[PDB]
């Protein structure tokens, strides 16, 4: 006799591995595969009339909504409806569906494409005591920077195109996790200020790089509401602006590079 | 590029940050240092470290099982100290030669080993307990908690479970740096080559996967850090253009994509895998399969191969060979 | 600490099985010549007269052979065995006949054990066949033999440090690890399987399943058998300088036919031989050599595999002095 | 269709080569220059397999084995079924690969985010050219390339490690090895970490960055960050990879005894010997 062997010429490890592939594919596509359907969902598509096809499958692919409860107040329950009605100012370049986009004015100003931002909560991301997470030193008077690195503050900022854009005058730092994450920089030739990601700045200790626009287009930076504050979409808005210049600052830029 | 992608260009500093744990705050030990160059691609600060009950038993515990490993691999070279030094990697403990079945072995034949196996099986069972209980007092899940039990179980499959089953402590796994290594081979070659044992495949290929994963998220995370991508967080509960464009690479990319939070499930999947995996296969290897070569011809799966030199019969079974 | 290419390859298995020797040139180059040295056959010489049976007084073995042919003999084995020492090595030079002197009855045995090889170890030694050199290379003590426990250095023709002694409890790791192709299995491959027939080198199950009435508790073989036969296979596979692949297809190590090349046979006909060898020929000399030959248990020293390979997979490269010497076999 | 926020992402743009050509998308699916070869290789590659298999001796998935020429045809072409088709397969492979990656660049570029994944994805395409090509290379025959077969491969894996008596003492392959398993428990305490703090069960509140990095400070008395542990995820799995091919390219071409027995540098040195 043999340990494992079963009636029908078949054995324990064999039963064993269909149920391996079973537990596999059961979890993926049951659990995993849903869980990713949690933002975006349901699809979207072109209509021009008023039809209904929710059709099974957009109910089968998503998993029951969970809801989660924030540290400073308020749930956000995911998936749920969120269409988006701000107008593109995008056209098709063709007839098929699979054809891209073509922005119709300012793509940097107008957010199409990589200088899209997301439709994030119009509120100050906080930190775990409840202050503002994201503020400039002139605020969080007890942050520094760390000795031997370069202080940018009075330091000029070089766009793209060679000529200065503005001067440094402040650093925007992440009090919950003691990391900078924006400079802040005085537009010349404009009456404002702007932020700037720090990962879009070549820290120089005689100056900033920014390749990701032309000195022009920094006056219109997106503006943040208040002074020394920043909500978690103007975040996306700042950042999304430079993006965009990285296919947008020139013509040249969204053709191919070969 | 993001130069803030390969290392911080100008760090910060500012008061070390403290999070109330439901229980052992006054267990923290230690004044938080920093490390100006440990900064340049990770946070500067280093401690203080939590003790407690746990992991101070832990320790103990940890600590007994190596002094129980390393007095015996000092045995091995007369207690000679440059010897000791020099042999090192080859020394080890070993879990008995002879075959006593489940029967204690004496002290200088697996008896030291199965000693210092029940310590560091102690010490593993403490600091589980410390990674769960520390997720609870932070009111945190304990994702982690269950993952390291994974691990732990494979380690307790190849250290005694396996063992057990087949009824030998001789099976286990000696401890050793080169020791501990030739086991590997010499439970491959017992069970009939470990590449046809197929857990051993879905180990590898959740190994791989993990591989490919972290190098996948960790690049995604990086190529959005631009988008604050890294505070993921929040990201998980308001959806930002960082995680918008890292789904997006990736379904025009593979047809498909996860969400920020929902790739971190299938890492944890992926890596607990690995152990789940590597232990169904140590429990199913001498229990119910005795060569996983065998096994794969007798289900059709084995590939074979023309000879190059003469086919070679078994000279034991010619005529009028001796034994 | 890194051998410089290109590197020699050869292939063993079917094209994509990666089987197949590794070789260094300088390393072979270096082995050859020192395998070059042995010495020529000497002249033929016209078999004329009486047998040495009738000529000498103390002839067993080689009693058919005429004076000059018996003659020859001695002056080849002069030249195999002592050639630095001479005739007198296992001679009174006033008594040829005597057999005083130690080395003679052992030389005798040896002789026996020689022609033993040629004829009844054909399956091993095929027509290369060997004479005293292959083992001895020109001294009395063979540079390459083992005792019941692991020595260093293995060419005993070089000066051991302290640690290296086998009196030095210190060093015992290295002395096996040195054995083993410096692995750190734990196991004495020569005394567990060489020495004798009491070990089965086999440890890999023959049937998919696990059989019931062998396969729990003590009805097991402990797994110790398998870190002992892996040890078994590193020594050989260093003892004529080759890998696994010059025998095995890695897929199934204990399958034949097709996964197995026909070295292996070979390989596994070498291991009776040796234990013919050292069971029948050279364990029981201890009774016949001085306290100073002997191992520490009383052991006279024997052979393994490197014994006459010394790190080639054809002792000399396949060197052969048979039709030279047939009174060294195979006897008809 | 589209997710619904992808609409605004959809615009023309970031090639590498081909502009407005193929730059568009089939389903999900961005297509460009390389999706176009990437199809090219795929198709070529699999039919080659699909042929050559025909001639072999079965259908059946885990034994099929597409296999190089024997060693004596070193680098040159082989027939067909004696290793040439093995060639083609490898051609297309590699065109598919470097296809791929450098369609991730155009996707990373249409998107305005960084070129890291495509980046990353080189090092697998890397470690594929140290086993089938600069090795074989440096050997002077294709054949040392493995065979594409799901079990035969690994009969490949099997008898190369052999080749060298005991491959796991291979320092080179120590350190490989030692990067997966550390990037393996990494990725689960990365995954956990988040998704602890994400989940905290029970109607609890979701939690923060600060209870992040108190969980490790308090666990091992060290927190290196939430964009760090992505750094440094990328940096071991890349490893993996990096010193492997190193333990790889040098067993053969600048190794050719067993592993163990490279030790004796440091086992061997005189004054404790
Ligand atoms: C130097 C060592 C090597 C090695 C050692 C190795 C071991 C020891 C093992 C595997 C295993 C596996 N390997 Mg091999 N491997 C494979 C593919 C495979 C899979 C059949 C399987 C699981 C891999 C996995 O899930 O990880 C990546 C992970 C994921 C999750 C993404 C999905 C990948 C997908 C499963 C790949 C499927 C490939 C297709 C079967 C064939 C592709 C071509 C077709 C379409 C024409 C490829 C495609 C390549 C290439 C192109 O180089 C490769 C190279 C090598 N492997 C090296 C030669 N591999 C395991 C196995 O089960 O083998 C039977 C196993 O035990
Ligand atoms: C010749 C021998 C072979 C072999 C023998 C082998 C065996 C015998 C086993 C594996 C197993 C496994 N192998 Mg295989 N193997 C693998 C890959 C793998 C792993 C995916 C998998 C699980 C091992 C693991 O993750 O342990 C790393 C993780 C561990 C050990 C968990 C540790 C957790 C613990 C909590 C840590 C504790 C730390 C404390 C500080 C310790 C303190 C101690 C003190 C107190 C004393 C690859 C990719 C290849 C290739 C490329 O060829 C391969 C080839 C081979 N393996 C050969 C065929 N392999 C296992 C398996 O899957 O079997 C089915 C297994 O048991
Ligand atoms: C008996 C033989 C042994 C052996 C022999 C061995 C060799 C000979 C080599 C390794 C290597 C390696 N081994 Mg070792 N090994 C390993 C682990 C590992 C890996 C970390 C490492 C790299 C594998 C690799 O090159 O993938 C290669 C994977 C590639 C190239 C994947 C490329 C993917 C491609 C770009 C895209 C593919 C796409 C698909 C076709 C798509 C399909 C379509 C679908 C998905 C839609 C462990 C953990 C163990 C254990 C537990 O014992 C072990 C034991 C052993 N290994 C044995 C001792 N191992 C390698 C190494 O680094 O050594 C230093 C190596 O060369
Ligand atoms: C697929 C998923 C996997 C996975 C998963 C997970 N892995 C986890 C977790 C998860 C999820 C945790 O949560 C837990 C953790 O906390 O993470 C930070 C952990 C851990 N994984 C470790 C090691 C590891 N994981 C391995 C593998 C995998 N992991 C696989 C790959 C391997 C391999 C590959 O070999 C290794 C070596 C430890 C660092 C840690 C356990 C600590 C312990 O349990 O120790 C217990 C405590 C001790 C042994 C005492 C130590 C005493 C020392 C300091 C010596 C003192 C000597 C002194 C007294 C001498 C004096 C005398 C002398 C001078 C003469
Ligand atoms: C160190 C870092 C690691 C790492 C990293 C990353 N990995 C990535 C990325 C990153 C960053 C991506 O961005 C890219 C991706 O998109 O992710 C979703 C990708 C991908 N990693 C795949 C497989 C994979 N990664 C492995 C290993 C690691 N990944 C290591 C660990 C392994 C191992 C270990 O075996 C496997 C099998 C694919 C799923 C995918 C490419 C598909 C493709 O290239 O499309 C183009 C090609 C095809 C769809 C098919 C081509 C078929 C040819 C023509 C015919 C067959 C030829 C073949 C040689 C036959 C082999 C037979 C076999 C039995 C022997
Ligand atoms: C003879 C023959 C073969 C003929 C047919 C040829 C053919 C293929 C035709 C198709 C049709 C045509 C003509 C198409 C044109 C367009 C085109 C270029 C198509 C490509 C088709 C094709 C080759 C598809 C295969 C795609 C593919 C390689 C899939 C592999 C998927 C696998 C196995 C991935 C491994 C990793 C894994 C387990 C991932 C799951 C988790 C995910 C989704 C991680 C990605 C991910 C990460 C990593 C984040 O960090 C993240 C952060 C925040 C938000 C989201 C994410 C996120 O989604
Ligand atoms: C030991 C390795 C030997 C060396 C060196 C030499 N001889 Fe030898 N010889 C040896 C043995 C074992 C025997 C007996 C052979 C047998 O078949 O029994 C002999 C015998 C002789 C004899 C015969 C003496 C007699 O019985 O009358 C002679 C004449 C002889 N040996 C000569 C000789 C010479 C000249 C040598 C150096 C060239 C020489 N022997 C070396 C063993 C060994
Ligand atoms: C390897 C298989 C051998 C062959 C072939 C021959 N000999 Fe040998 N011999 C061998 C060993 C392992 C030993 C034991 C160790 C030792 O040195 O004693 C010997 C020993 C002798 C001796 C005595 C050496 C001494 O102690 O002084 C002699 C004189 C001797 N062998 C002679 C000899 C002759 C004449 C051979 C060919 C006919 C011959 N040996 C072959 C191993 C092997
Ligand atoms: C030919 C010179 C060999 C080399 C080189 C290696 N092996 Fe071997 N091996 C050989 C033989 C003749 C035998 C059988 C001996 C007998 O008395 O039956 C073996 C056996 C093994 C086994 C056992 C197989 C079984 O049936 O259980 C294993 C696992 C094995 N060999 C492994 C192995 C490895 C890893 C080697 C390189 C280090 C190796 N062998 C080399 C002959 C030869
Ligand atoms: C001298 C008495 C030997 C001992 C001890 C061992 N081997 Fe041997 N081996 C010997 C000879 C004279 C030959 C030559 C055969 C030829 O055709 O030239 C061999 C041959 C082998 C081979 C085959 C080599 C090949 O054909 O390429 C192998 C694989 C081999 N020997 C293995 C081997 C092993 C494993 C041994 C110890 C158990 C061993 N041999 C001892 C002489 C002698
Ligand atoms: C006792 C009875 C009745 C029941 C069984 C009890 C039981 C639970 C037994 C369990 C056995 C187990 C789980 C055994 C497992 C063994 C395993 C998996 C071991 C694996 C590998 C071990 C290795 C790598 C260890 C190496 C150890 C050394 C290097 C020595 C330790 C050294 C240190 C950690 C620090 C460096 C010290 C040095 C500088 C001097
Ligand atoms: C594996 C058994 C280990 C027993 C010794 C260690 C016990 C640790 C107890 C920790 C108690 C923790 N607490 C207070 C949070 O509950
Ligand atoms: C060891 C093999 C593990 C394989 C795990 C699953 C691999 C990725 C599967 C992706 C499936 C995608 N999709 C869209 C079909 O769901
Ligand atoms: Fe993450």
């Amino acid at each position: 006799m043999y340990h494992g062997a079963l009636a029908q010429h078949l054995d324990i490890a064999q039963l064993v591995w269909y149920a391996q592939w079973l537990v596999i594919w059961t979890v993926v596509l049951l659990y995993l595969r849903r869980e990713d359907r949690r933002e975006g969902y349901p699809l979207v598509e072109p209509l021009g009339l008023v039809k209904l096809a929710p059709e099974d499958g957009q109910v089968y692919e998503l998993p029951y909504p969970k809801t989660f409860v924030l540290p400073h107040g308020g749930t956000v329950t995911v998936p749920r409806r969120r269409p988006e009605t701000r107008e593109l100012k995008l056209a098709q370049t063709d007839g098929f569906e699979g054809a891209p986009l073509q922005p119709t004015g300012n793509p940097l100003v107008d957010a199409v494409g990589p200088a899209s931002y997301a439709e994030r909560a119009e509120v100050v991301d906080a930190t775990v005591d409840g202050k503002a997470k994201i503020v400039p030193l002139r605020v969080a008077t007890d942050f520094s920077i760390a000795e031997g690195d370069v202080d940018p503050r009075g330091l000029p900022v070089v766009a793209a195109d060679g000529v200065e854009a503005g001067t440094v005058t402040d650093l925007w730092v992440d009090r919950s996790e003691h990391y900078f994450r924006y400079l802040e920089l005085s537009v010349a030739g404009s009456a404002r200020t702007a932020l700037i990601p720090l990962g879009f700045c070549d820290v120089k200790k005689d100056k900033i790089v920014v390749t990701s626009i032309l000195s022009e287009q920094f006056a219109n930076v997106p503006r943040l509401q208040s002074r020394d504050q920043i909500t978690l979409r103007e975040e996306d808005k700042v950042s999304a602006y430079y993006a965009g210049g990285l296919l947008y600052a020139t013509p040249e830029r969204a053709e191919s590079l070969l | 590029a993001d130069y803030q992608t390969i290392y911080t260009q100008i760090q910060a500093r500012g008061p070390h940050i403290t999070v109330s744990g439901e229980w052992g705050d006054n267990d923290r030990v230690g004044k938080p240092f920093y490390s100006y160059w440990l900064g340049k691609i990770g946070d500067a600060q280093i401690g203080p470290i939590y003790l407690g009950a746990s992991g101070i038993a832990a320790f103990a515990f940890g600590s007994t099982a190596i002094l129980i490993i390393l007095f015996n691999m000092a045995a091995e070279v007369h207690f000679d100290p440059l010897q000791f030094f020099r042999q090192f990697f080859w020394l080890g403990l070993y879990p008995p030669k002879a075959q006593y079945g489940m029967g204690i072995p004496p002290l200088h034949d697996g008896g030291w080993w199965l000693m210092a196996g029940l310590f560091m099986t102690l010490s593993l069972g403490s600091w589980w307990i410390r990674v769960y209980s520390r997720a609870r007092a932070l009111g945190l899940g304990t994702h982690i908690a269950w993952n390291f039990a994974a691990a732990i179980f494979f380690v307790l499959c190849i250290g005694c479970i396996h063992p057990t089953l087949v009824g030998s402590w001789s099976e286990g796994v000696p401890f050793g740096i080169w020791p501990h290594i030739d086991w590997l081979t010499a439970f491959s070659i017992r069970y009939g080559n470990f590449y046809y044992c197929p857990w051993h495949g879905f180990s590898i290929g959740f190994a791989y996967g993990c591989g490919l994963l972290f190098a996948a998220h960790g690049a995604t995370i990086l190529a959005v850090a631009r988008f604050g991508g890294d505070r993921e967080i929040e990201q998980i509960t308001d959806r930002g253009t960082a995680v918008e464009r890292a789904a997006l690479f990736w379904r025009w990319t593979i047809g498909f994509n996860a969400t920020i939070e929902s790739v971190h499930r299938w890492g944890w999947f992926f890596s607990l895998m690995v152990m789940v995996s590597a232990s169904v296969g140590i429990l199913l290897t001498g229990t119910f399969v005795d060569n996983w070569y065998l096994w794969c011809v007798k289900h059709g799966a084995a590939p074979d191969y023309p000879a190059y030199l003469p086919a070679t019969p078994d000279p034991a079974s010619l005529p009028g060979a001796p034994k | 600490c890194f051998e410089p290419p290109p590197a020699t390859t050869t292939q063993t298995g079917f094209r994509g099985l990666s089987m197949g020797e590794v070789l260094h040139p300088a390393t072979v180059k270096a082995k050859k010549e020192r395998d070059a040295q042995y010495p020529p056959a000497l002249a033929a010489v016209k078999a004329e007269g009486p047998p040495v049976s009738q000529v000498y007084k103390n002839v067993k073995v080689l009693g058919n052979l005429t004076e000059a042919e018996f003659l020859r003999t001695m002056t080849a084995i002069t030249e195999w065995v002592s050639p630095q020492e001479g005739c007198t090595y296992c001679h009174d030079e006033n008594n040829l006949a005597s057999e005083a002197k130690y080395p003679y009855v052992v030389a005798r045995r040896m002789l026996e054990m020689t022609r033993a090889i040629n004829t009844n170890w054909t399956q091993h030694v095929a027509q290369t066949g060997v004479t005293c050199y292959t083992c001895h290379r020109g001294t009395p003590l063979p540079p390459y033999v083992r005792y019941l426990e692991p020595t260093l250095p293995l060419n005993n023709r070089e000066t051991p440090t302290h640690v290296e002694r086998v009196e030095t409890r210190s060093g015992y790791v290295v002395r096996l690890a040195k054995y083993t192709a410096y692995s750190a299995l734990n196991y004495d491959p020569f005394t567990m399987f060489l020495a004798n027939d009491k070990r089965q080198v086999r440890v890999v199950p023959q049937t998919a399943l696990p059989l019931v009435g062998v396969s729990r508790g003590k009805e097991r073989r402990p797994l110790s058998d398998a870190y002992a036969t892996f040890a078994l296979m590193m020594s050989i596979s260093d003892s004529l300088g080759t890998n696994c692949t010059f025998c095995h297809n890695a897929q199934t190590f204990e399958s034949w036919g097709k996964k197995s090349t026909p070295q292996r046979a070979i390989a596994w006909w070498g291991i009776r031989m040796v234990r013919d060898l050292n069971m029948n020929y050279l364990a029981p000399l201890n009774a016949s050599l001085p306290a100073s030959r002997l191992g520490r248990q009383g052991e006279a020293p024997q052979a393994d595999c490197r014994t006459c390979h010394q790190g080639v997979t054809k002792p000399l490269f396949g060197a052969s002095r048979l039709k030279d010497y047939p009174e060294l076999g195979p006897i008809k | 269709a589209l997710l619904s926020f992808e609409r605004k992402y959809r615009v023309r743009g970031g090639t590498l080569i081909g502009g407005d050509l193929f730059d568009f998308w089939v389903g999900p699916y961005f297509v460009g220059f390389f999706g176009v070869s990437a199809i090219f290789f795929i198709f070529l590659g699999v039919s080659l397999i699909g042929y050559a298999a025909s001639q072999g001796p079965t259908w059946d998935p885990f034994a099929i084995s597409i296999n190089p020429p024997d060693l004596k045809y070193g680098l040159g072409a082989a027939p067909l079924l004696e290793g040439g088709f093995w060639q083609a397969i490898t051609v297309c492979a590699l065109g598919a690969f470097i296809s791929w990656m450098l369609r991730e660049v155009e996707i990373s570029r249409k998107l305005g985010i960084g070129w890291h994944v495509p980046l990353a994805f080189c090092v697998p395409i890397f470690m594929f050219c140290v086993l089938q090509v600069f090795r074989p290379l440096l050997l002077g025959s294709w054949g040392h390339a493995f065979p594409y077969g799901i079990l035969s491969h690994l009969d490949w894996v099997n008898n190369f490690g052999y080749q060298y008596l005991n491959w796991h003492y291979n320092p080179g392959h120590m350190s490989s090895v030692s990067f997966l398993f550390v990037n393996a428990m990494a990725l689960g305490l990365h995954g956990g970490l988040i998704l602890s703090v994400a989940n905290p069960g029970d109607g609890d509140k979701v939690k923060t960055a600060e209870h992040e990095n108190q969980y490790f400070r308090d666990v091992v008395g060290y927190s290196i960050g939430a964009l760090s542990i992505h750094r440094l995820g990328l940096f071991l799995a890349s490893n993996i990879f990096l010193t492997g091919a190193f333990g790889t390219i040098a067993s053969g071409p600048f190794w050719t005894r067993g592993w163990p027995e490279w030790w004796g540098w440091w086992l061997d040195i005189p004054f404790w010997s």
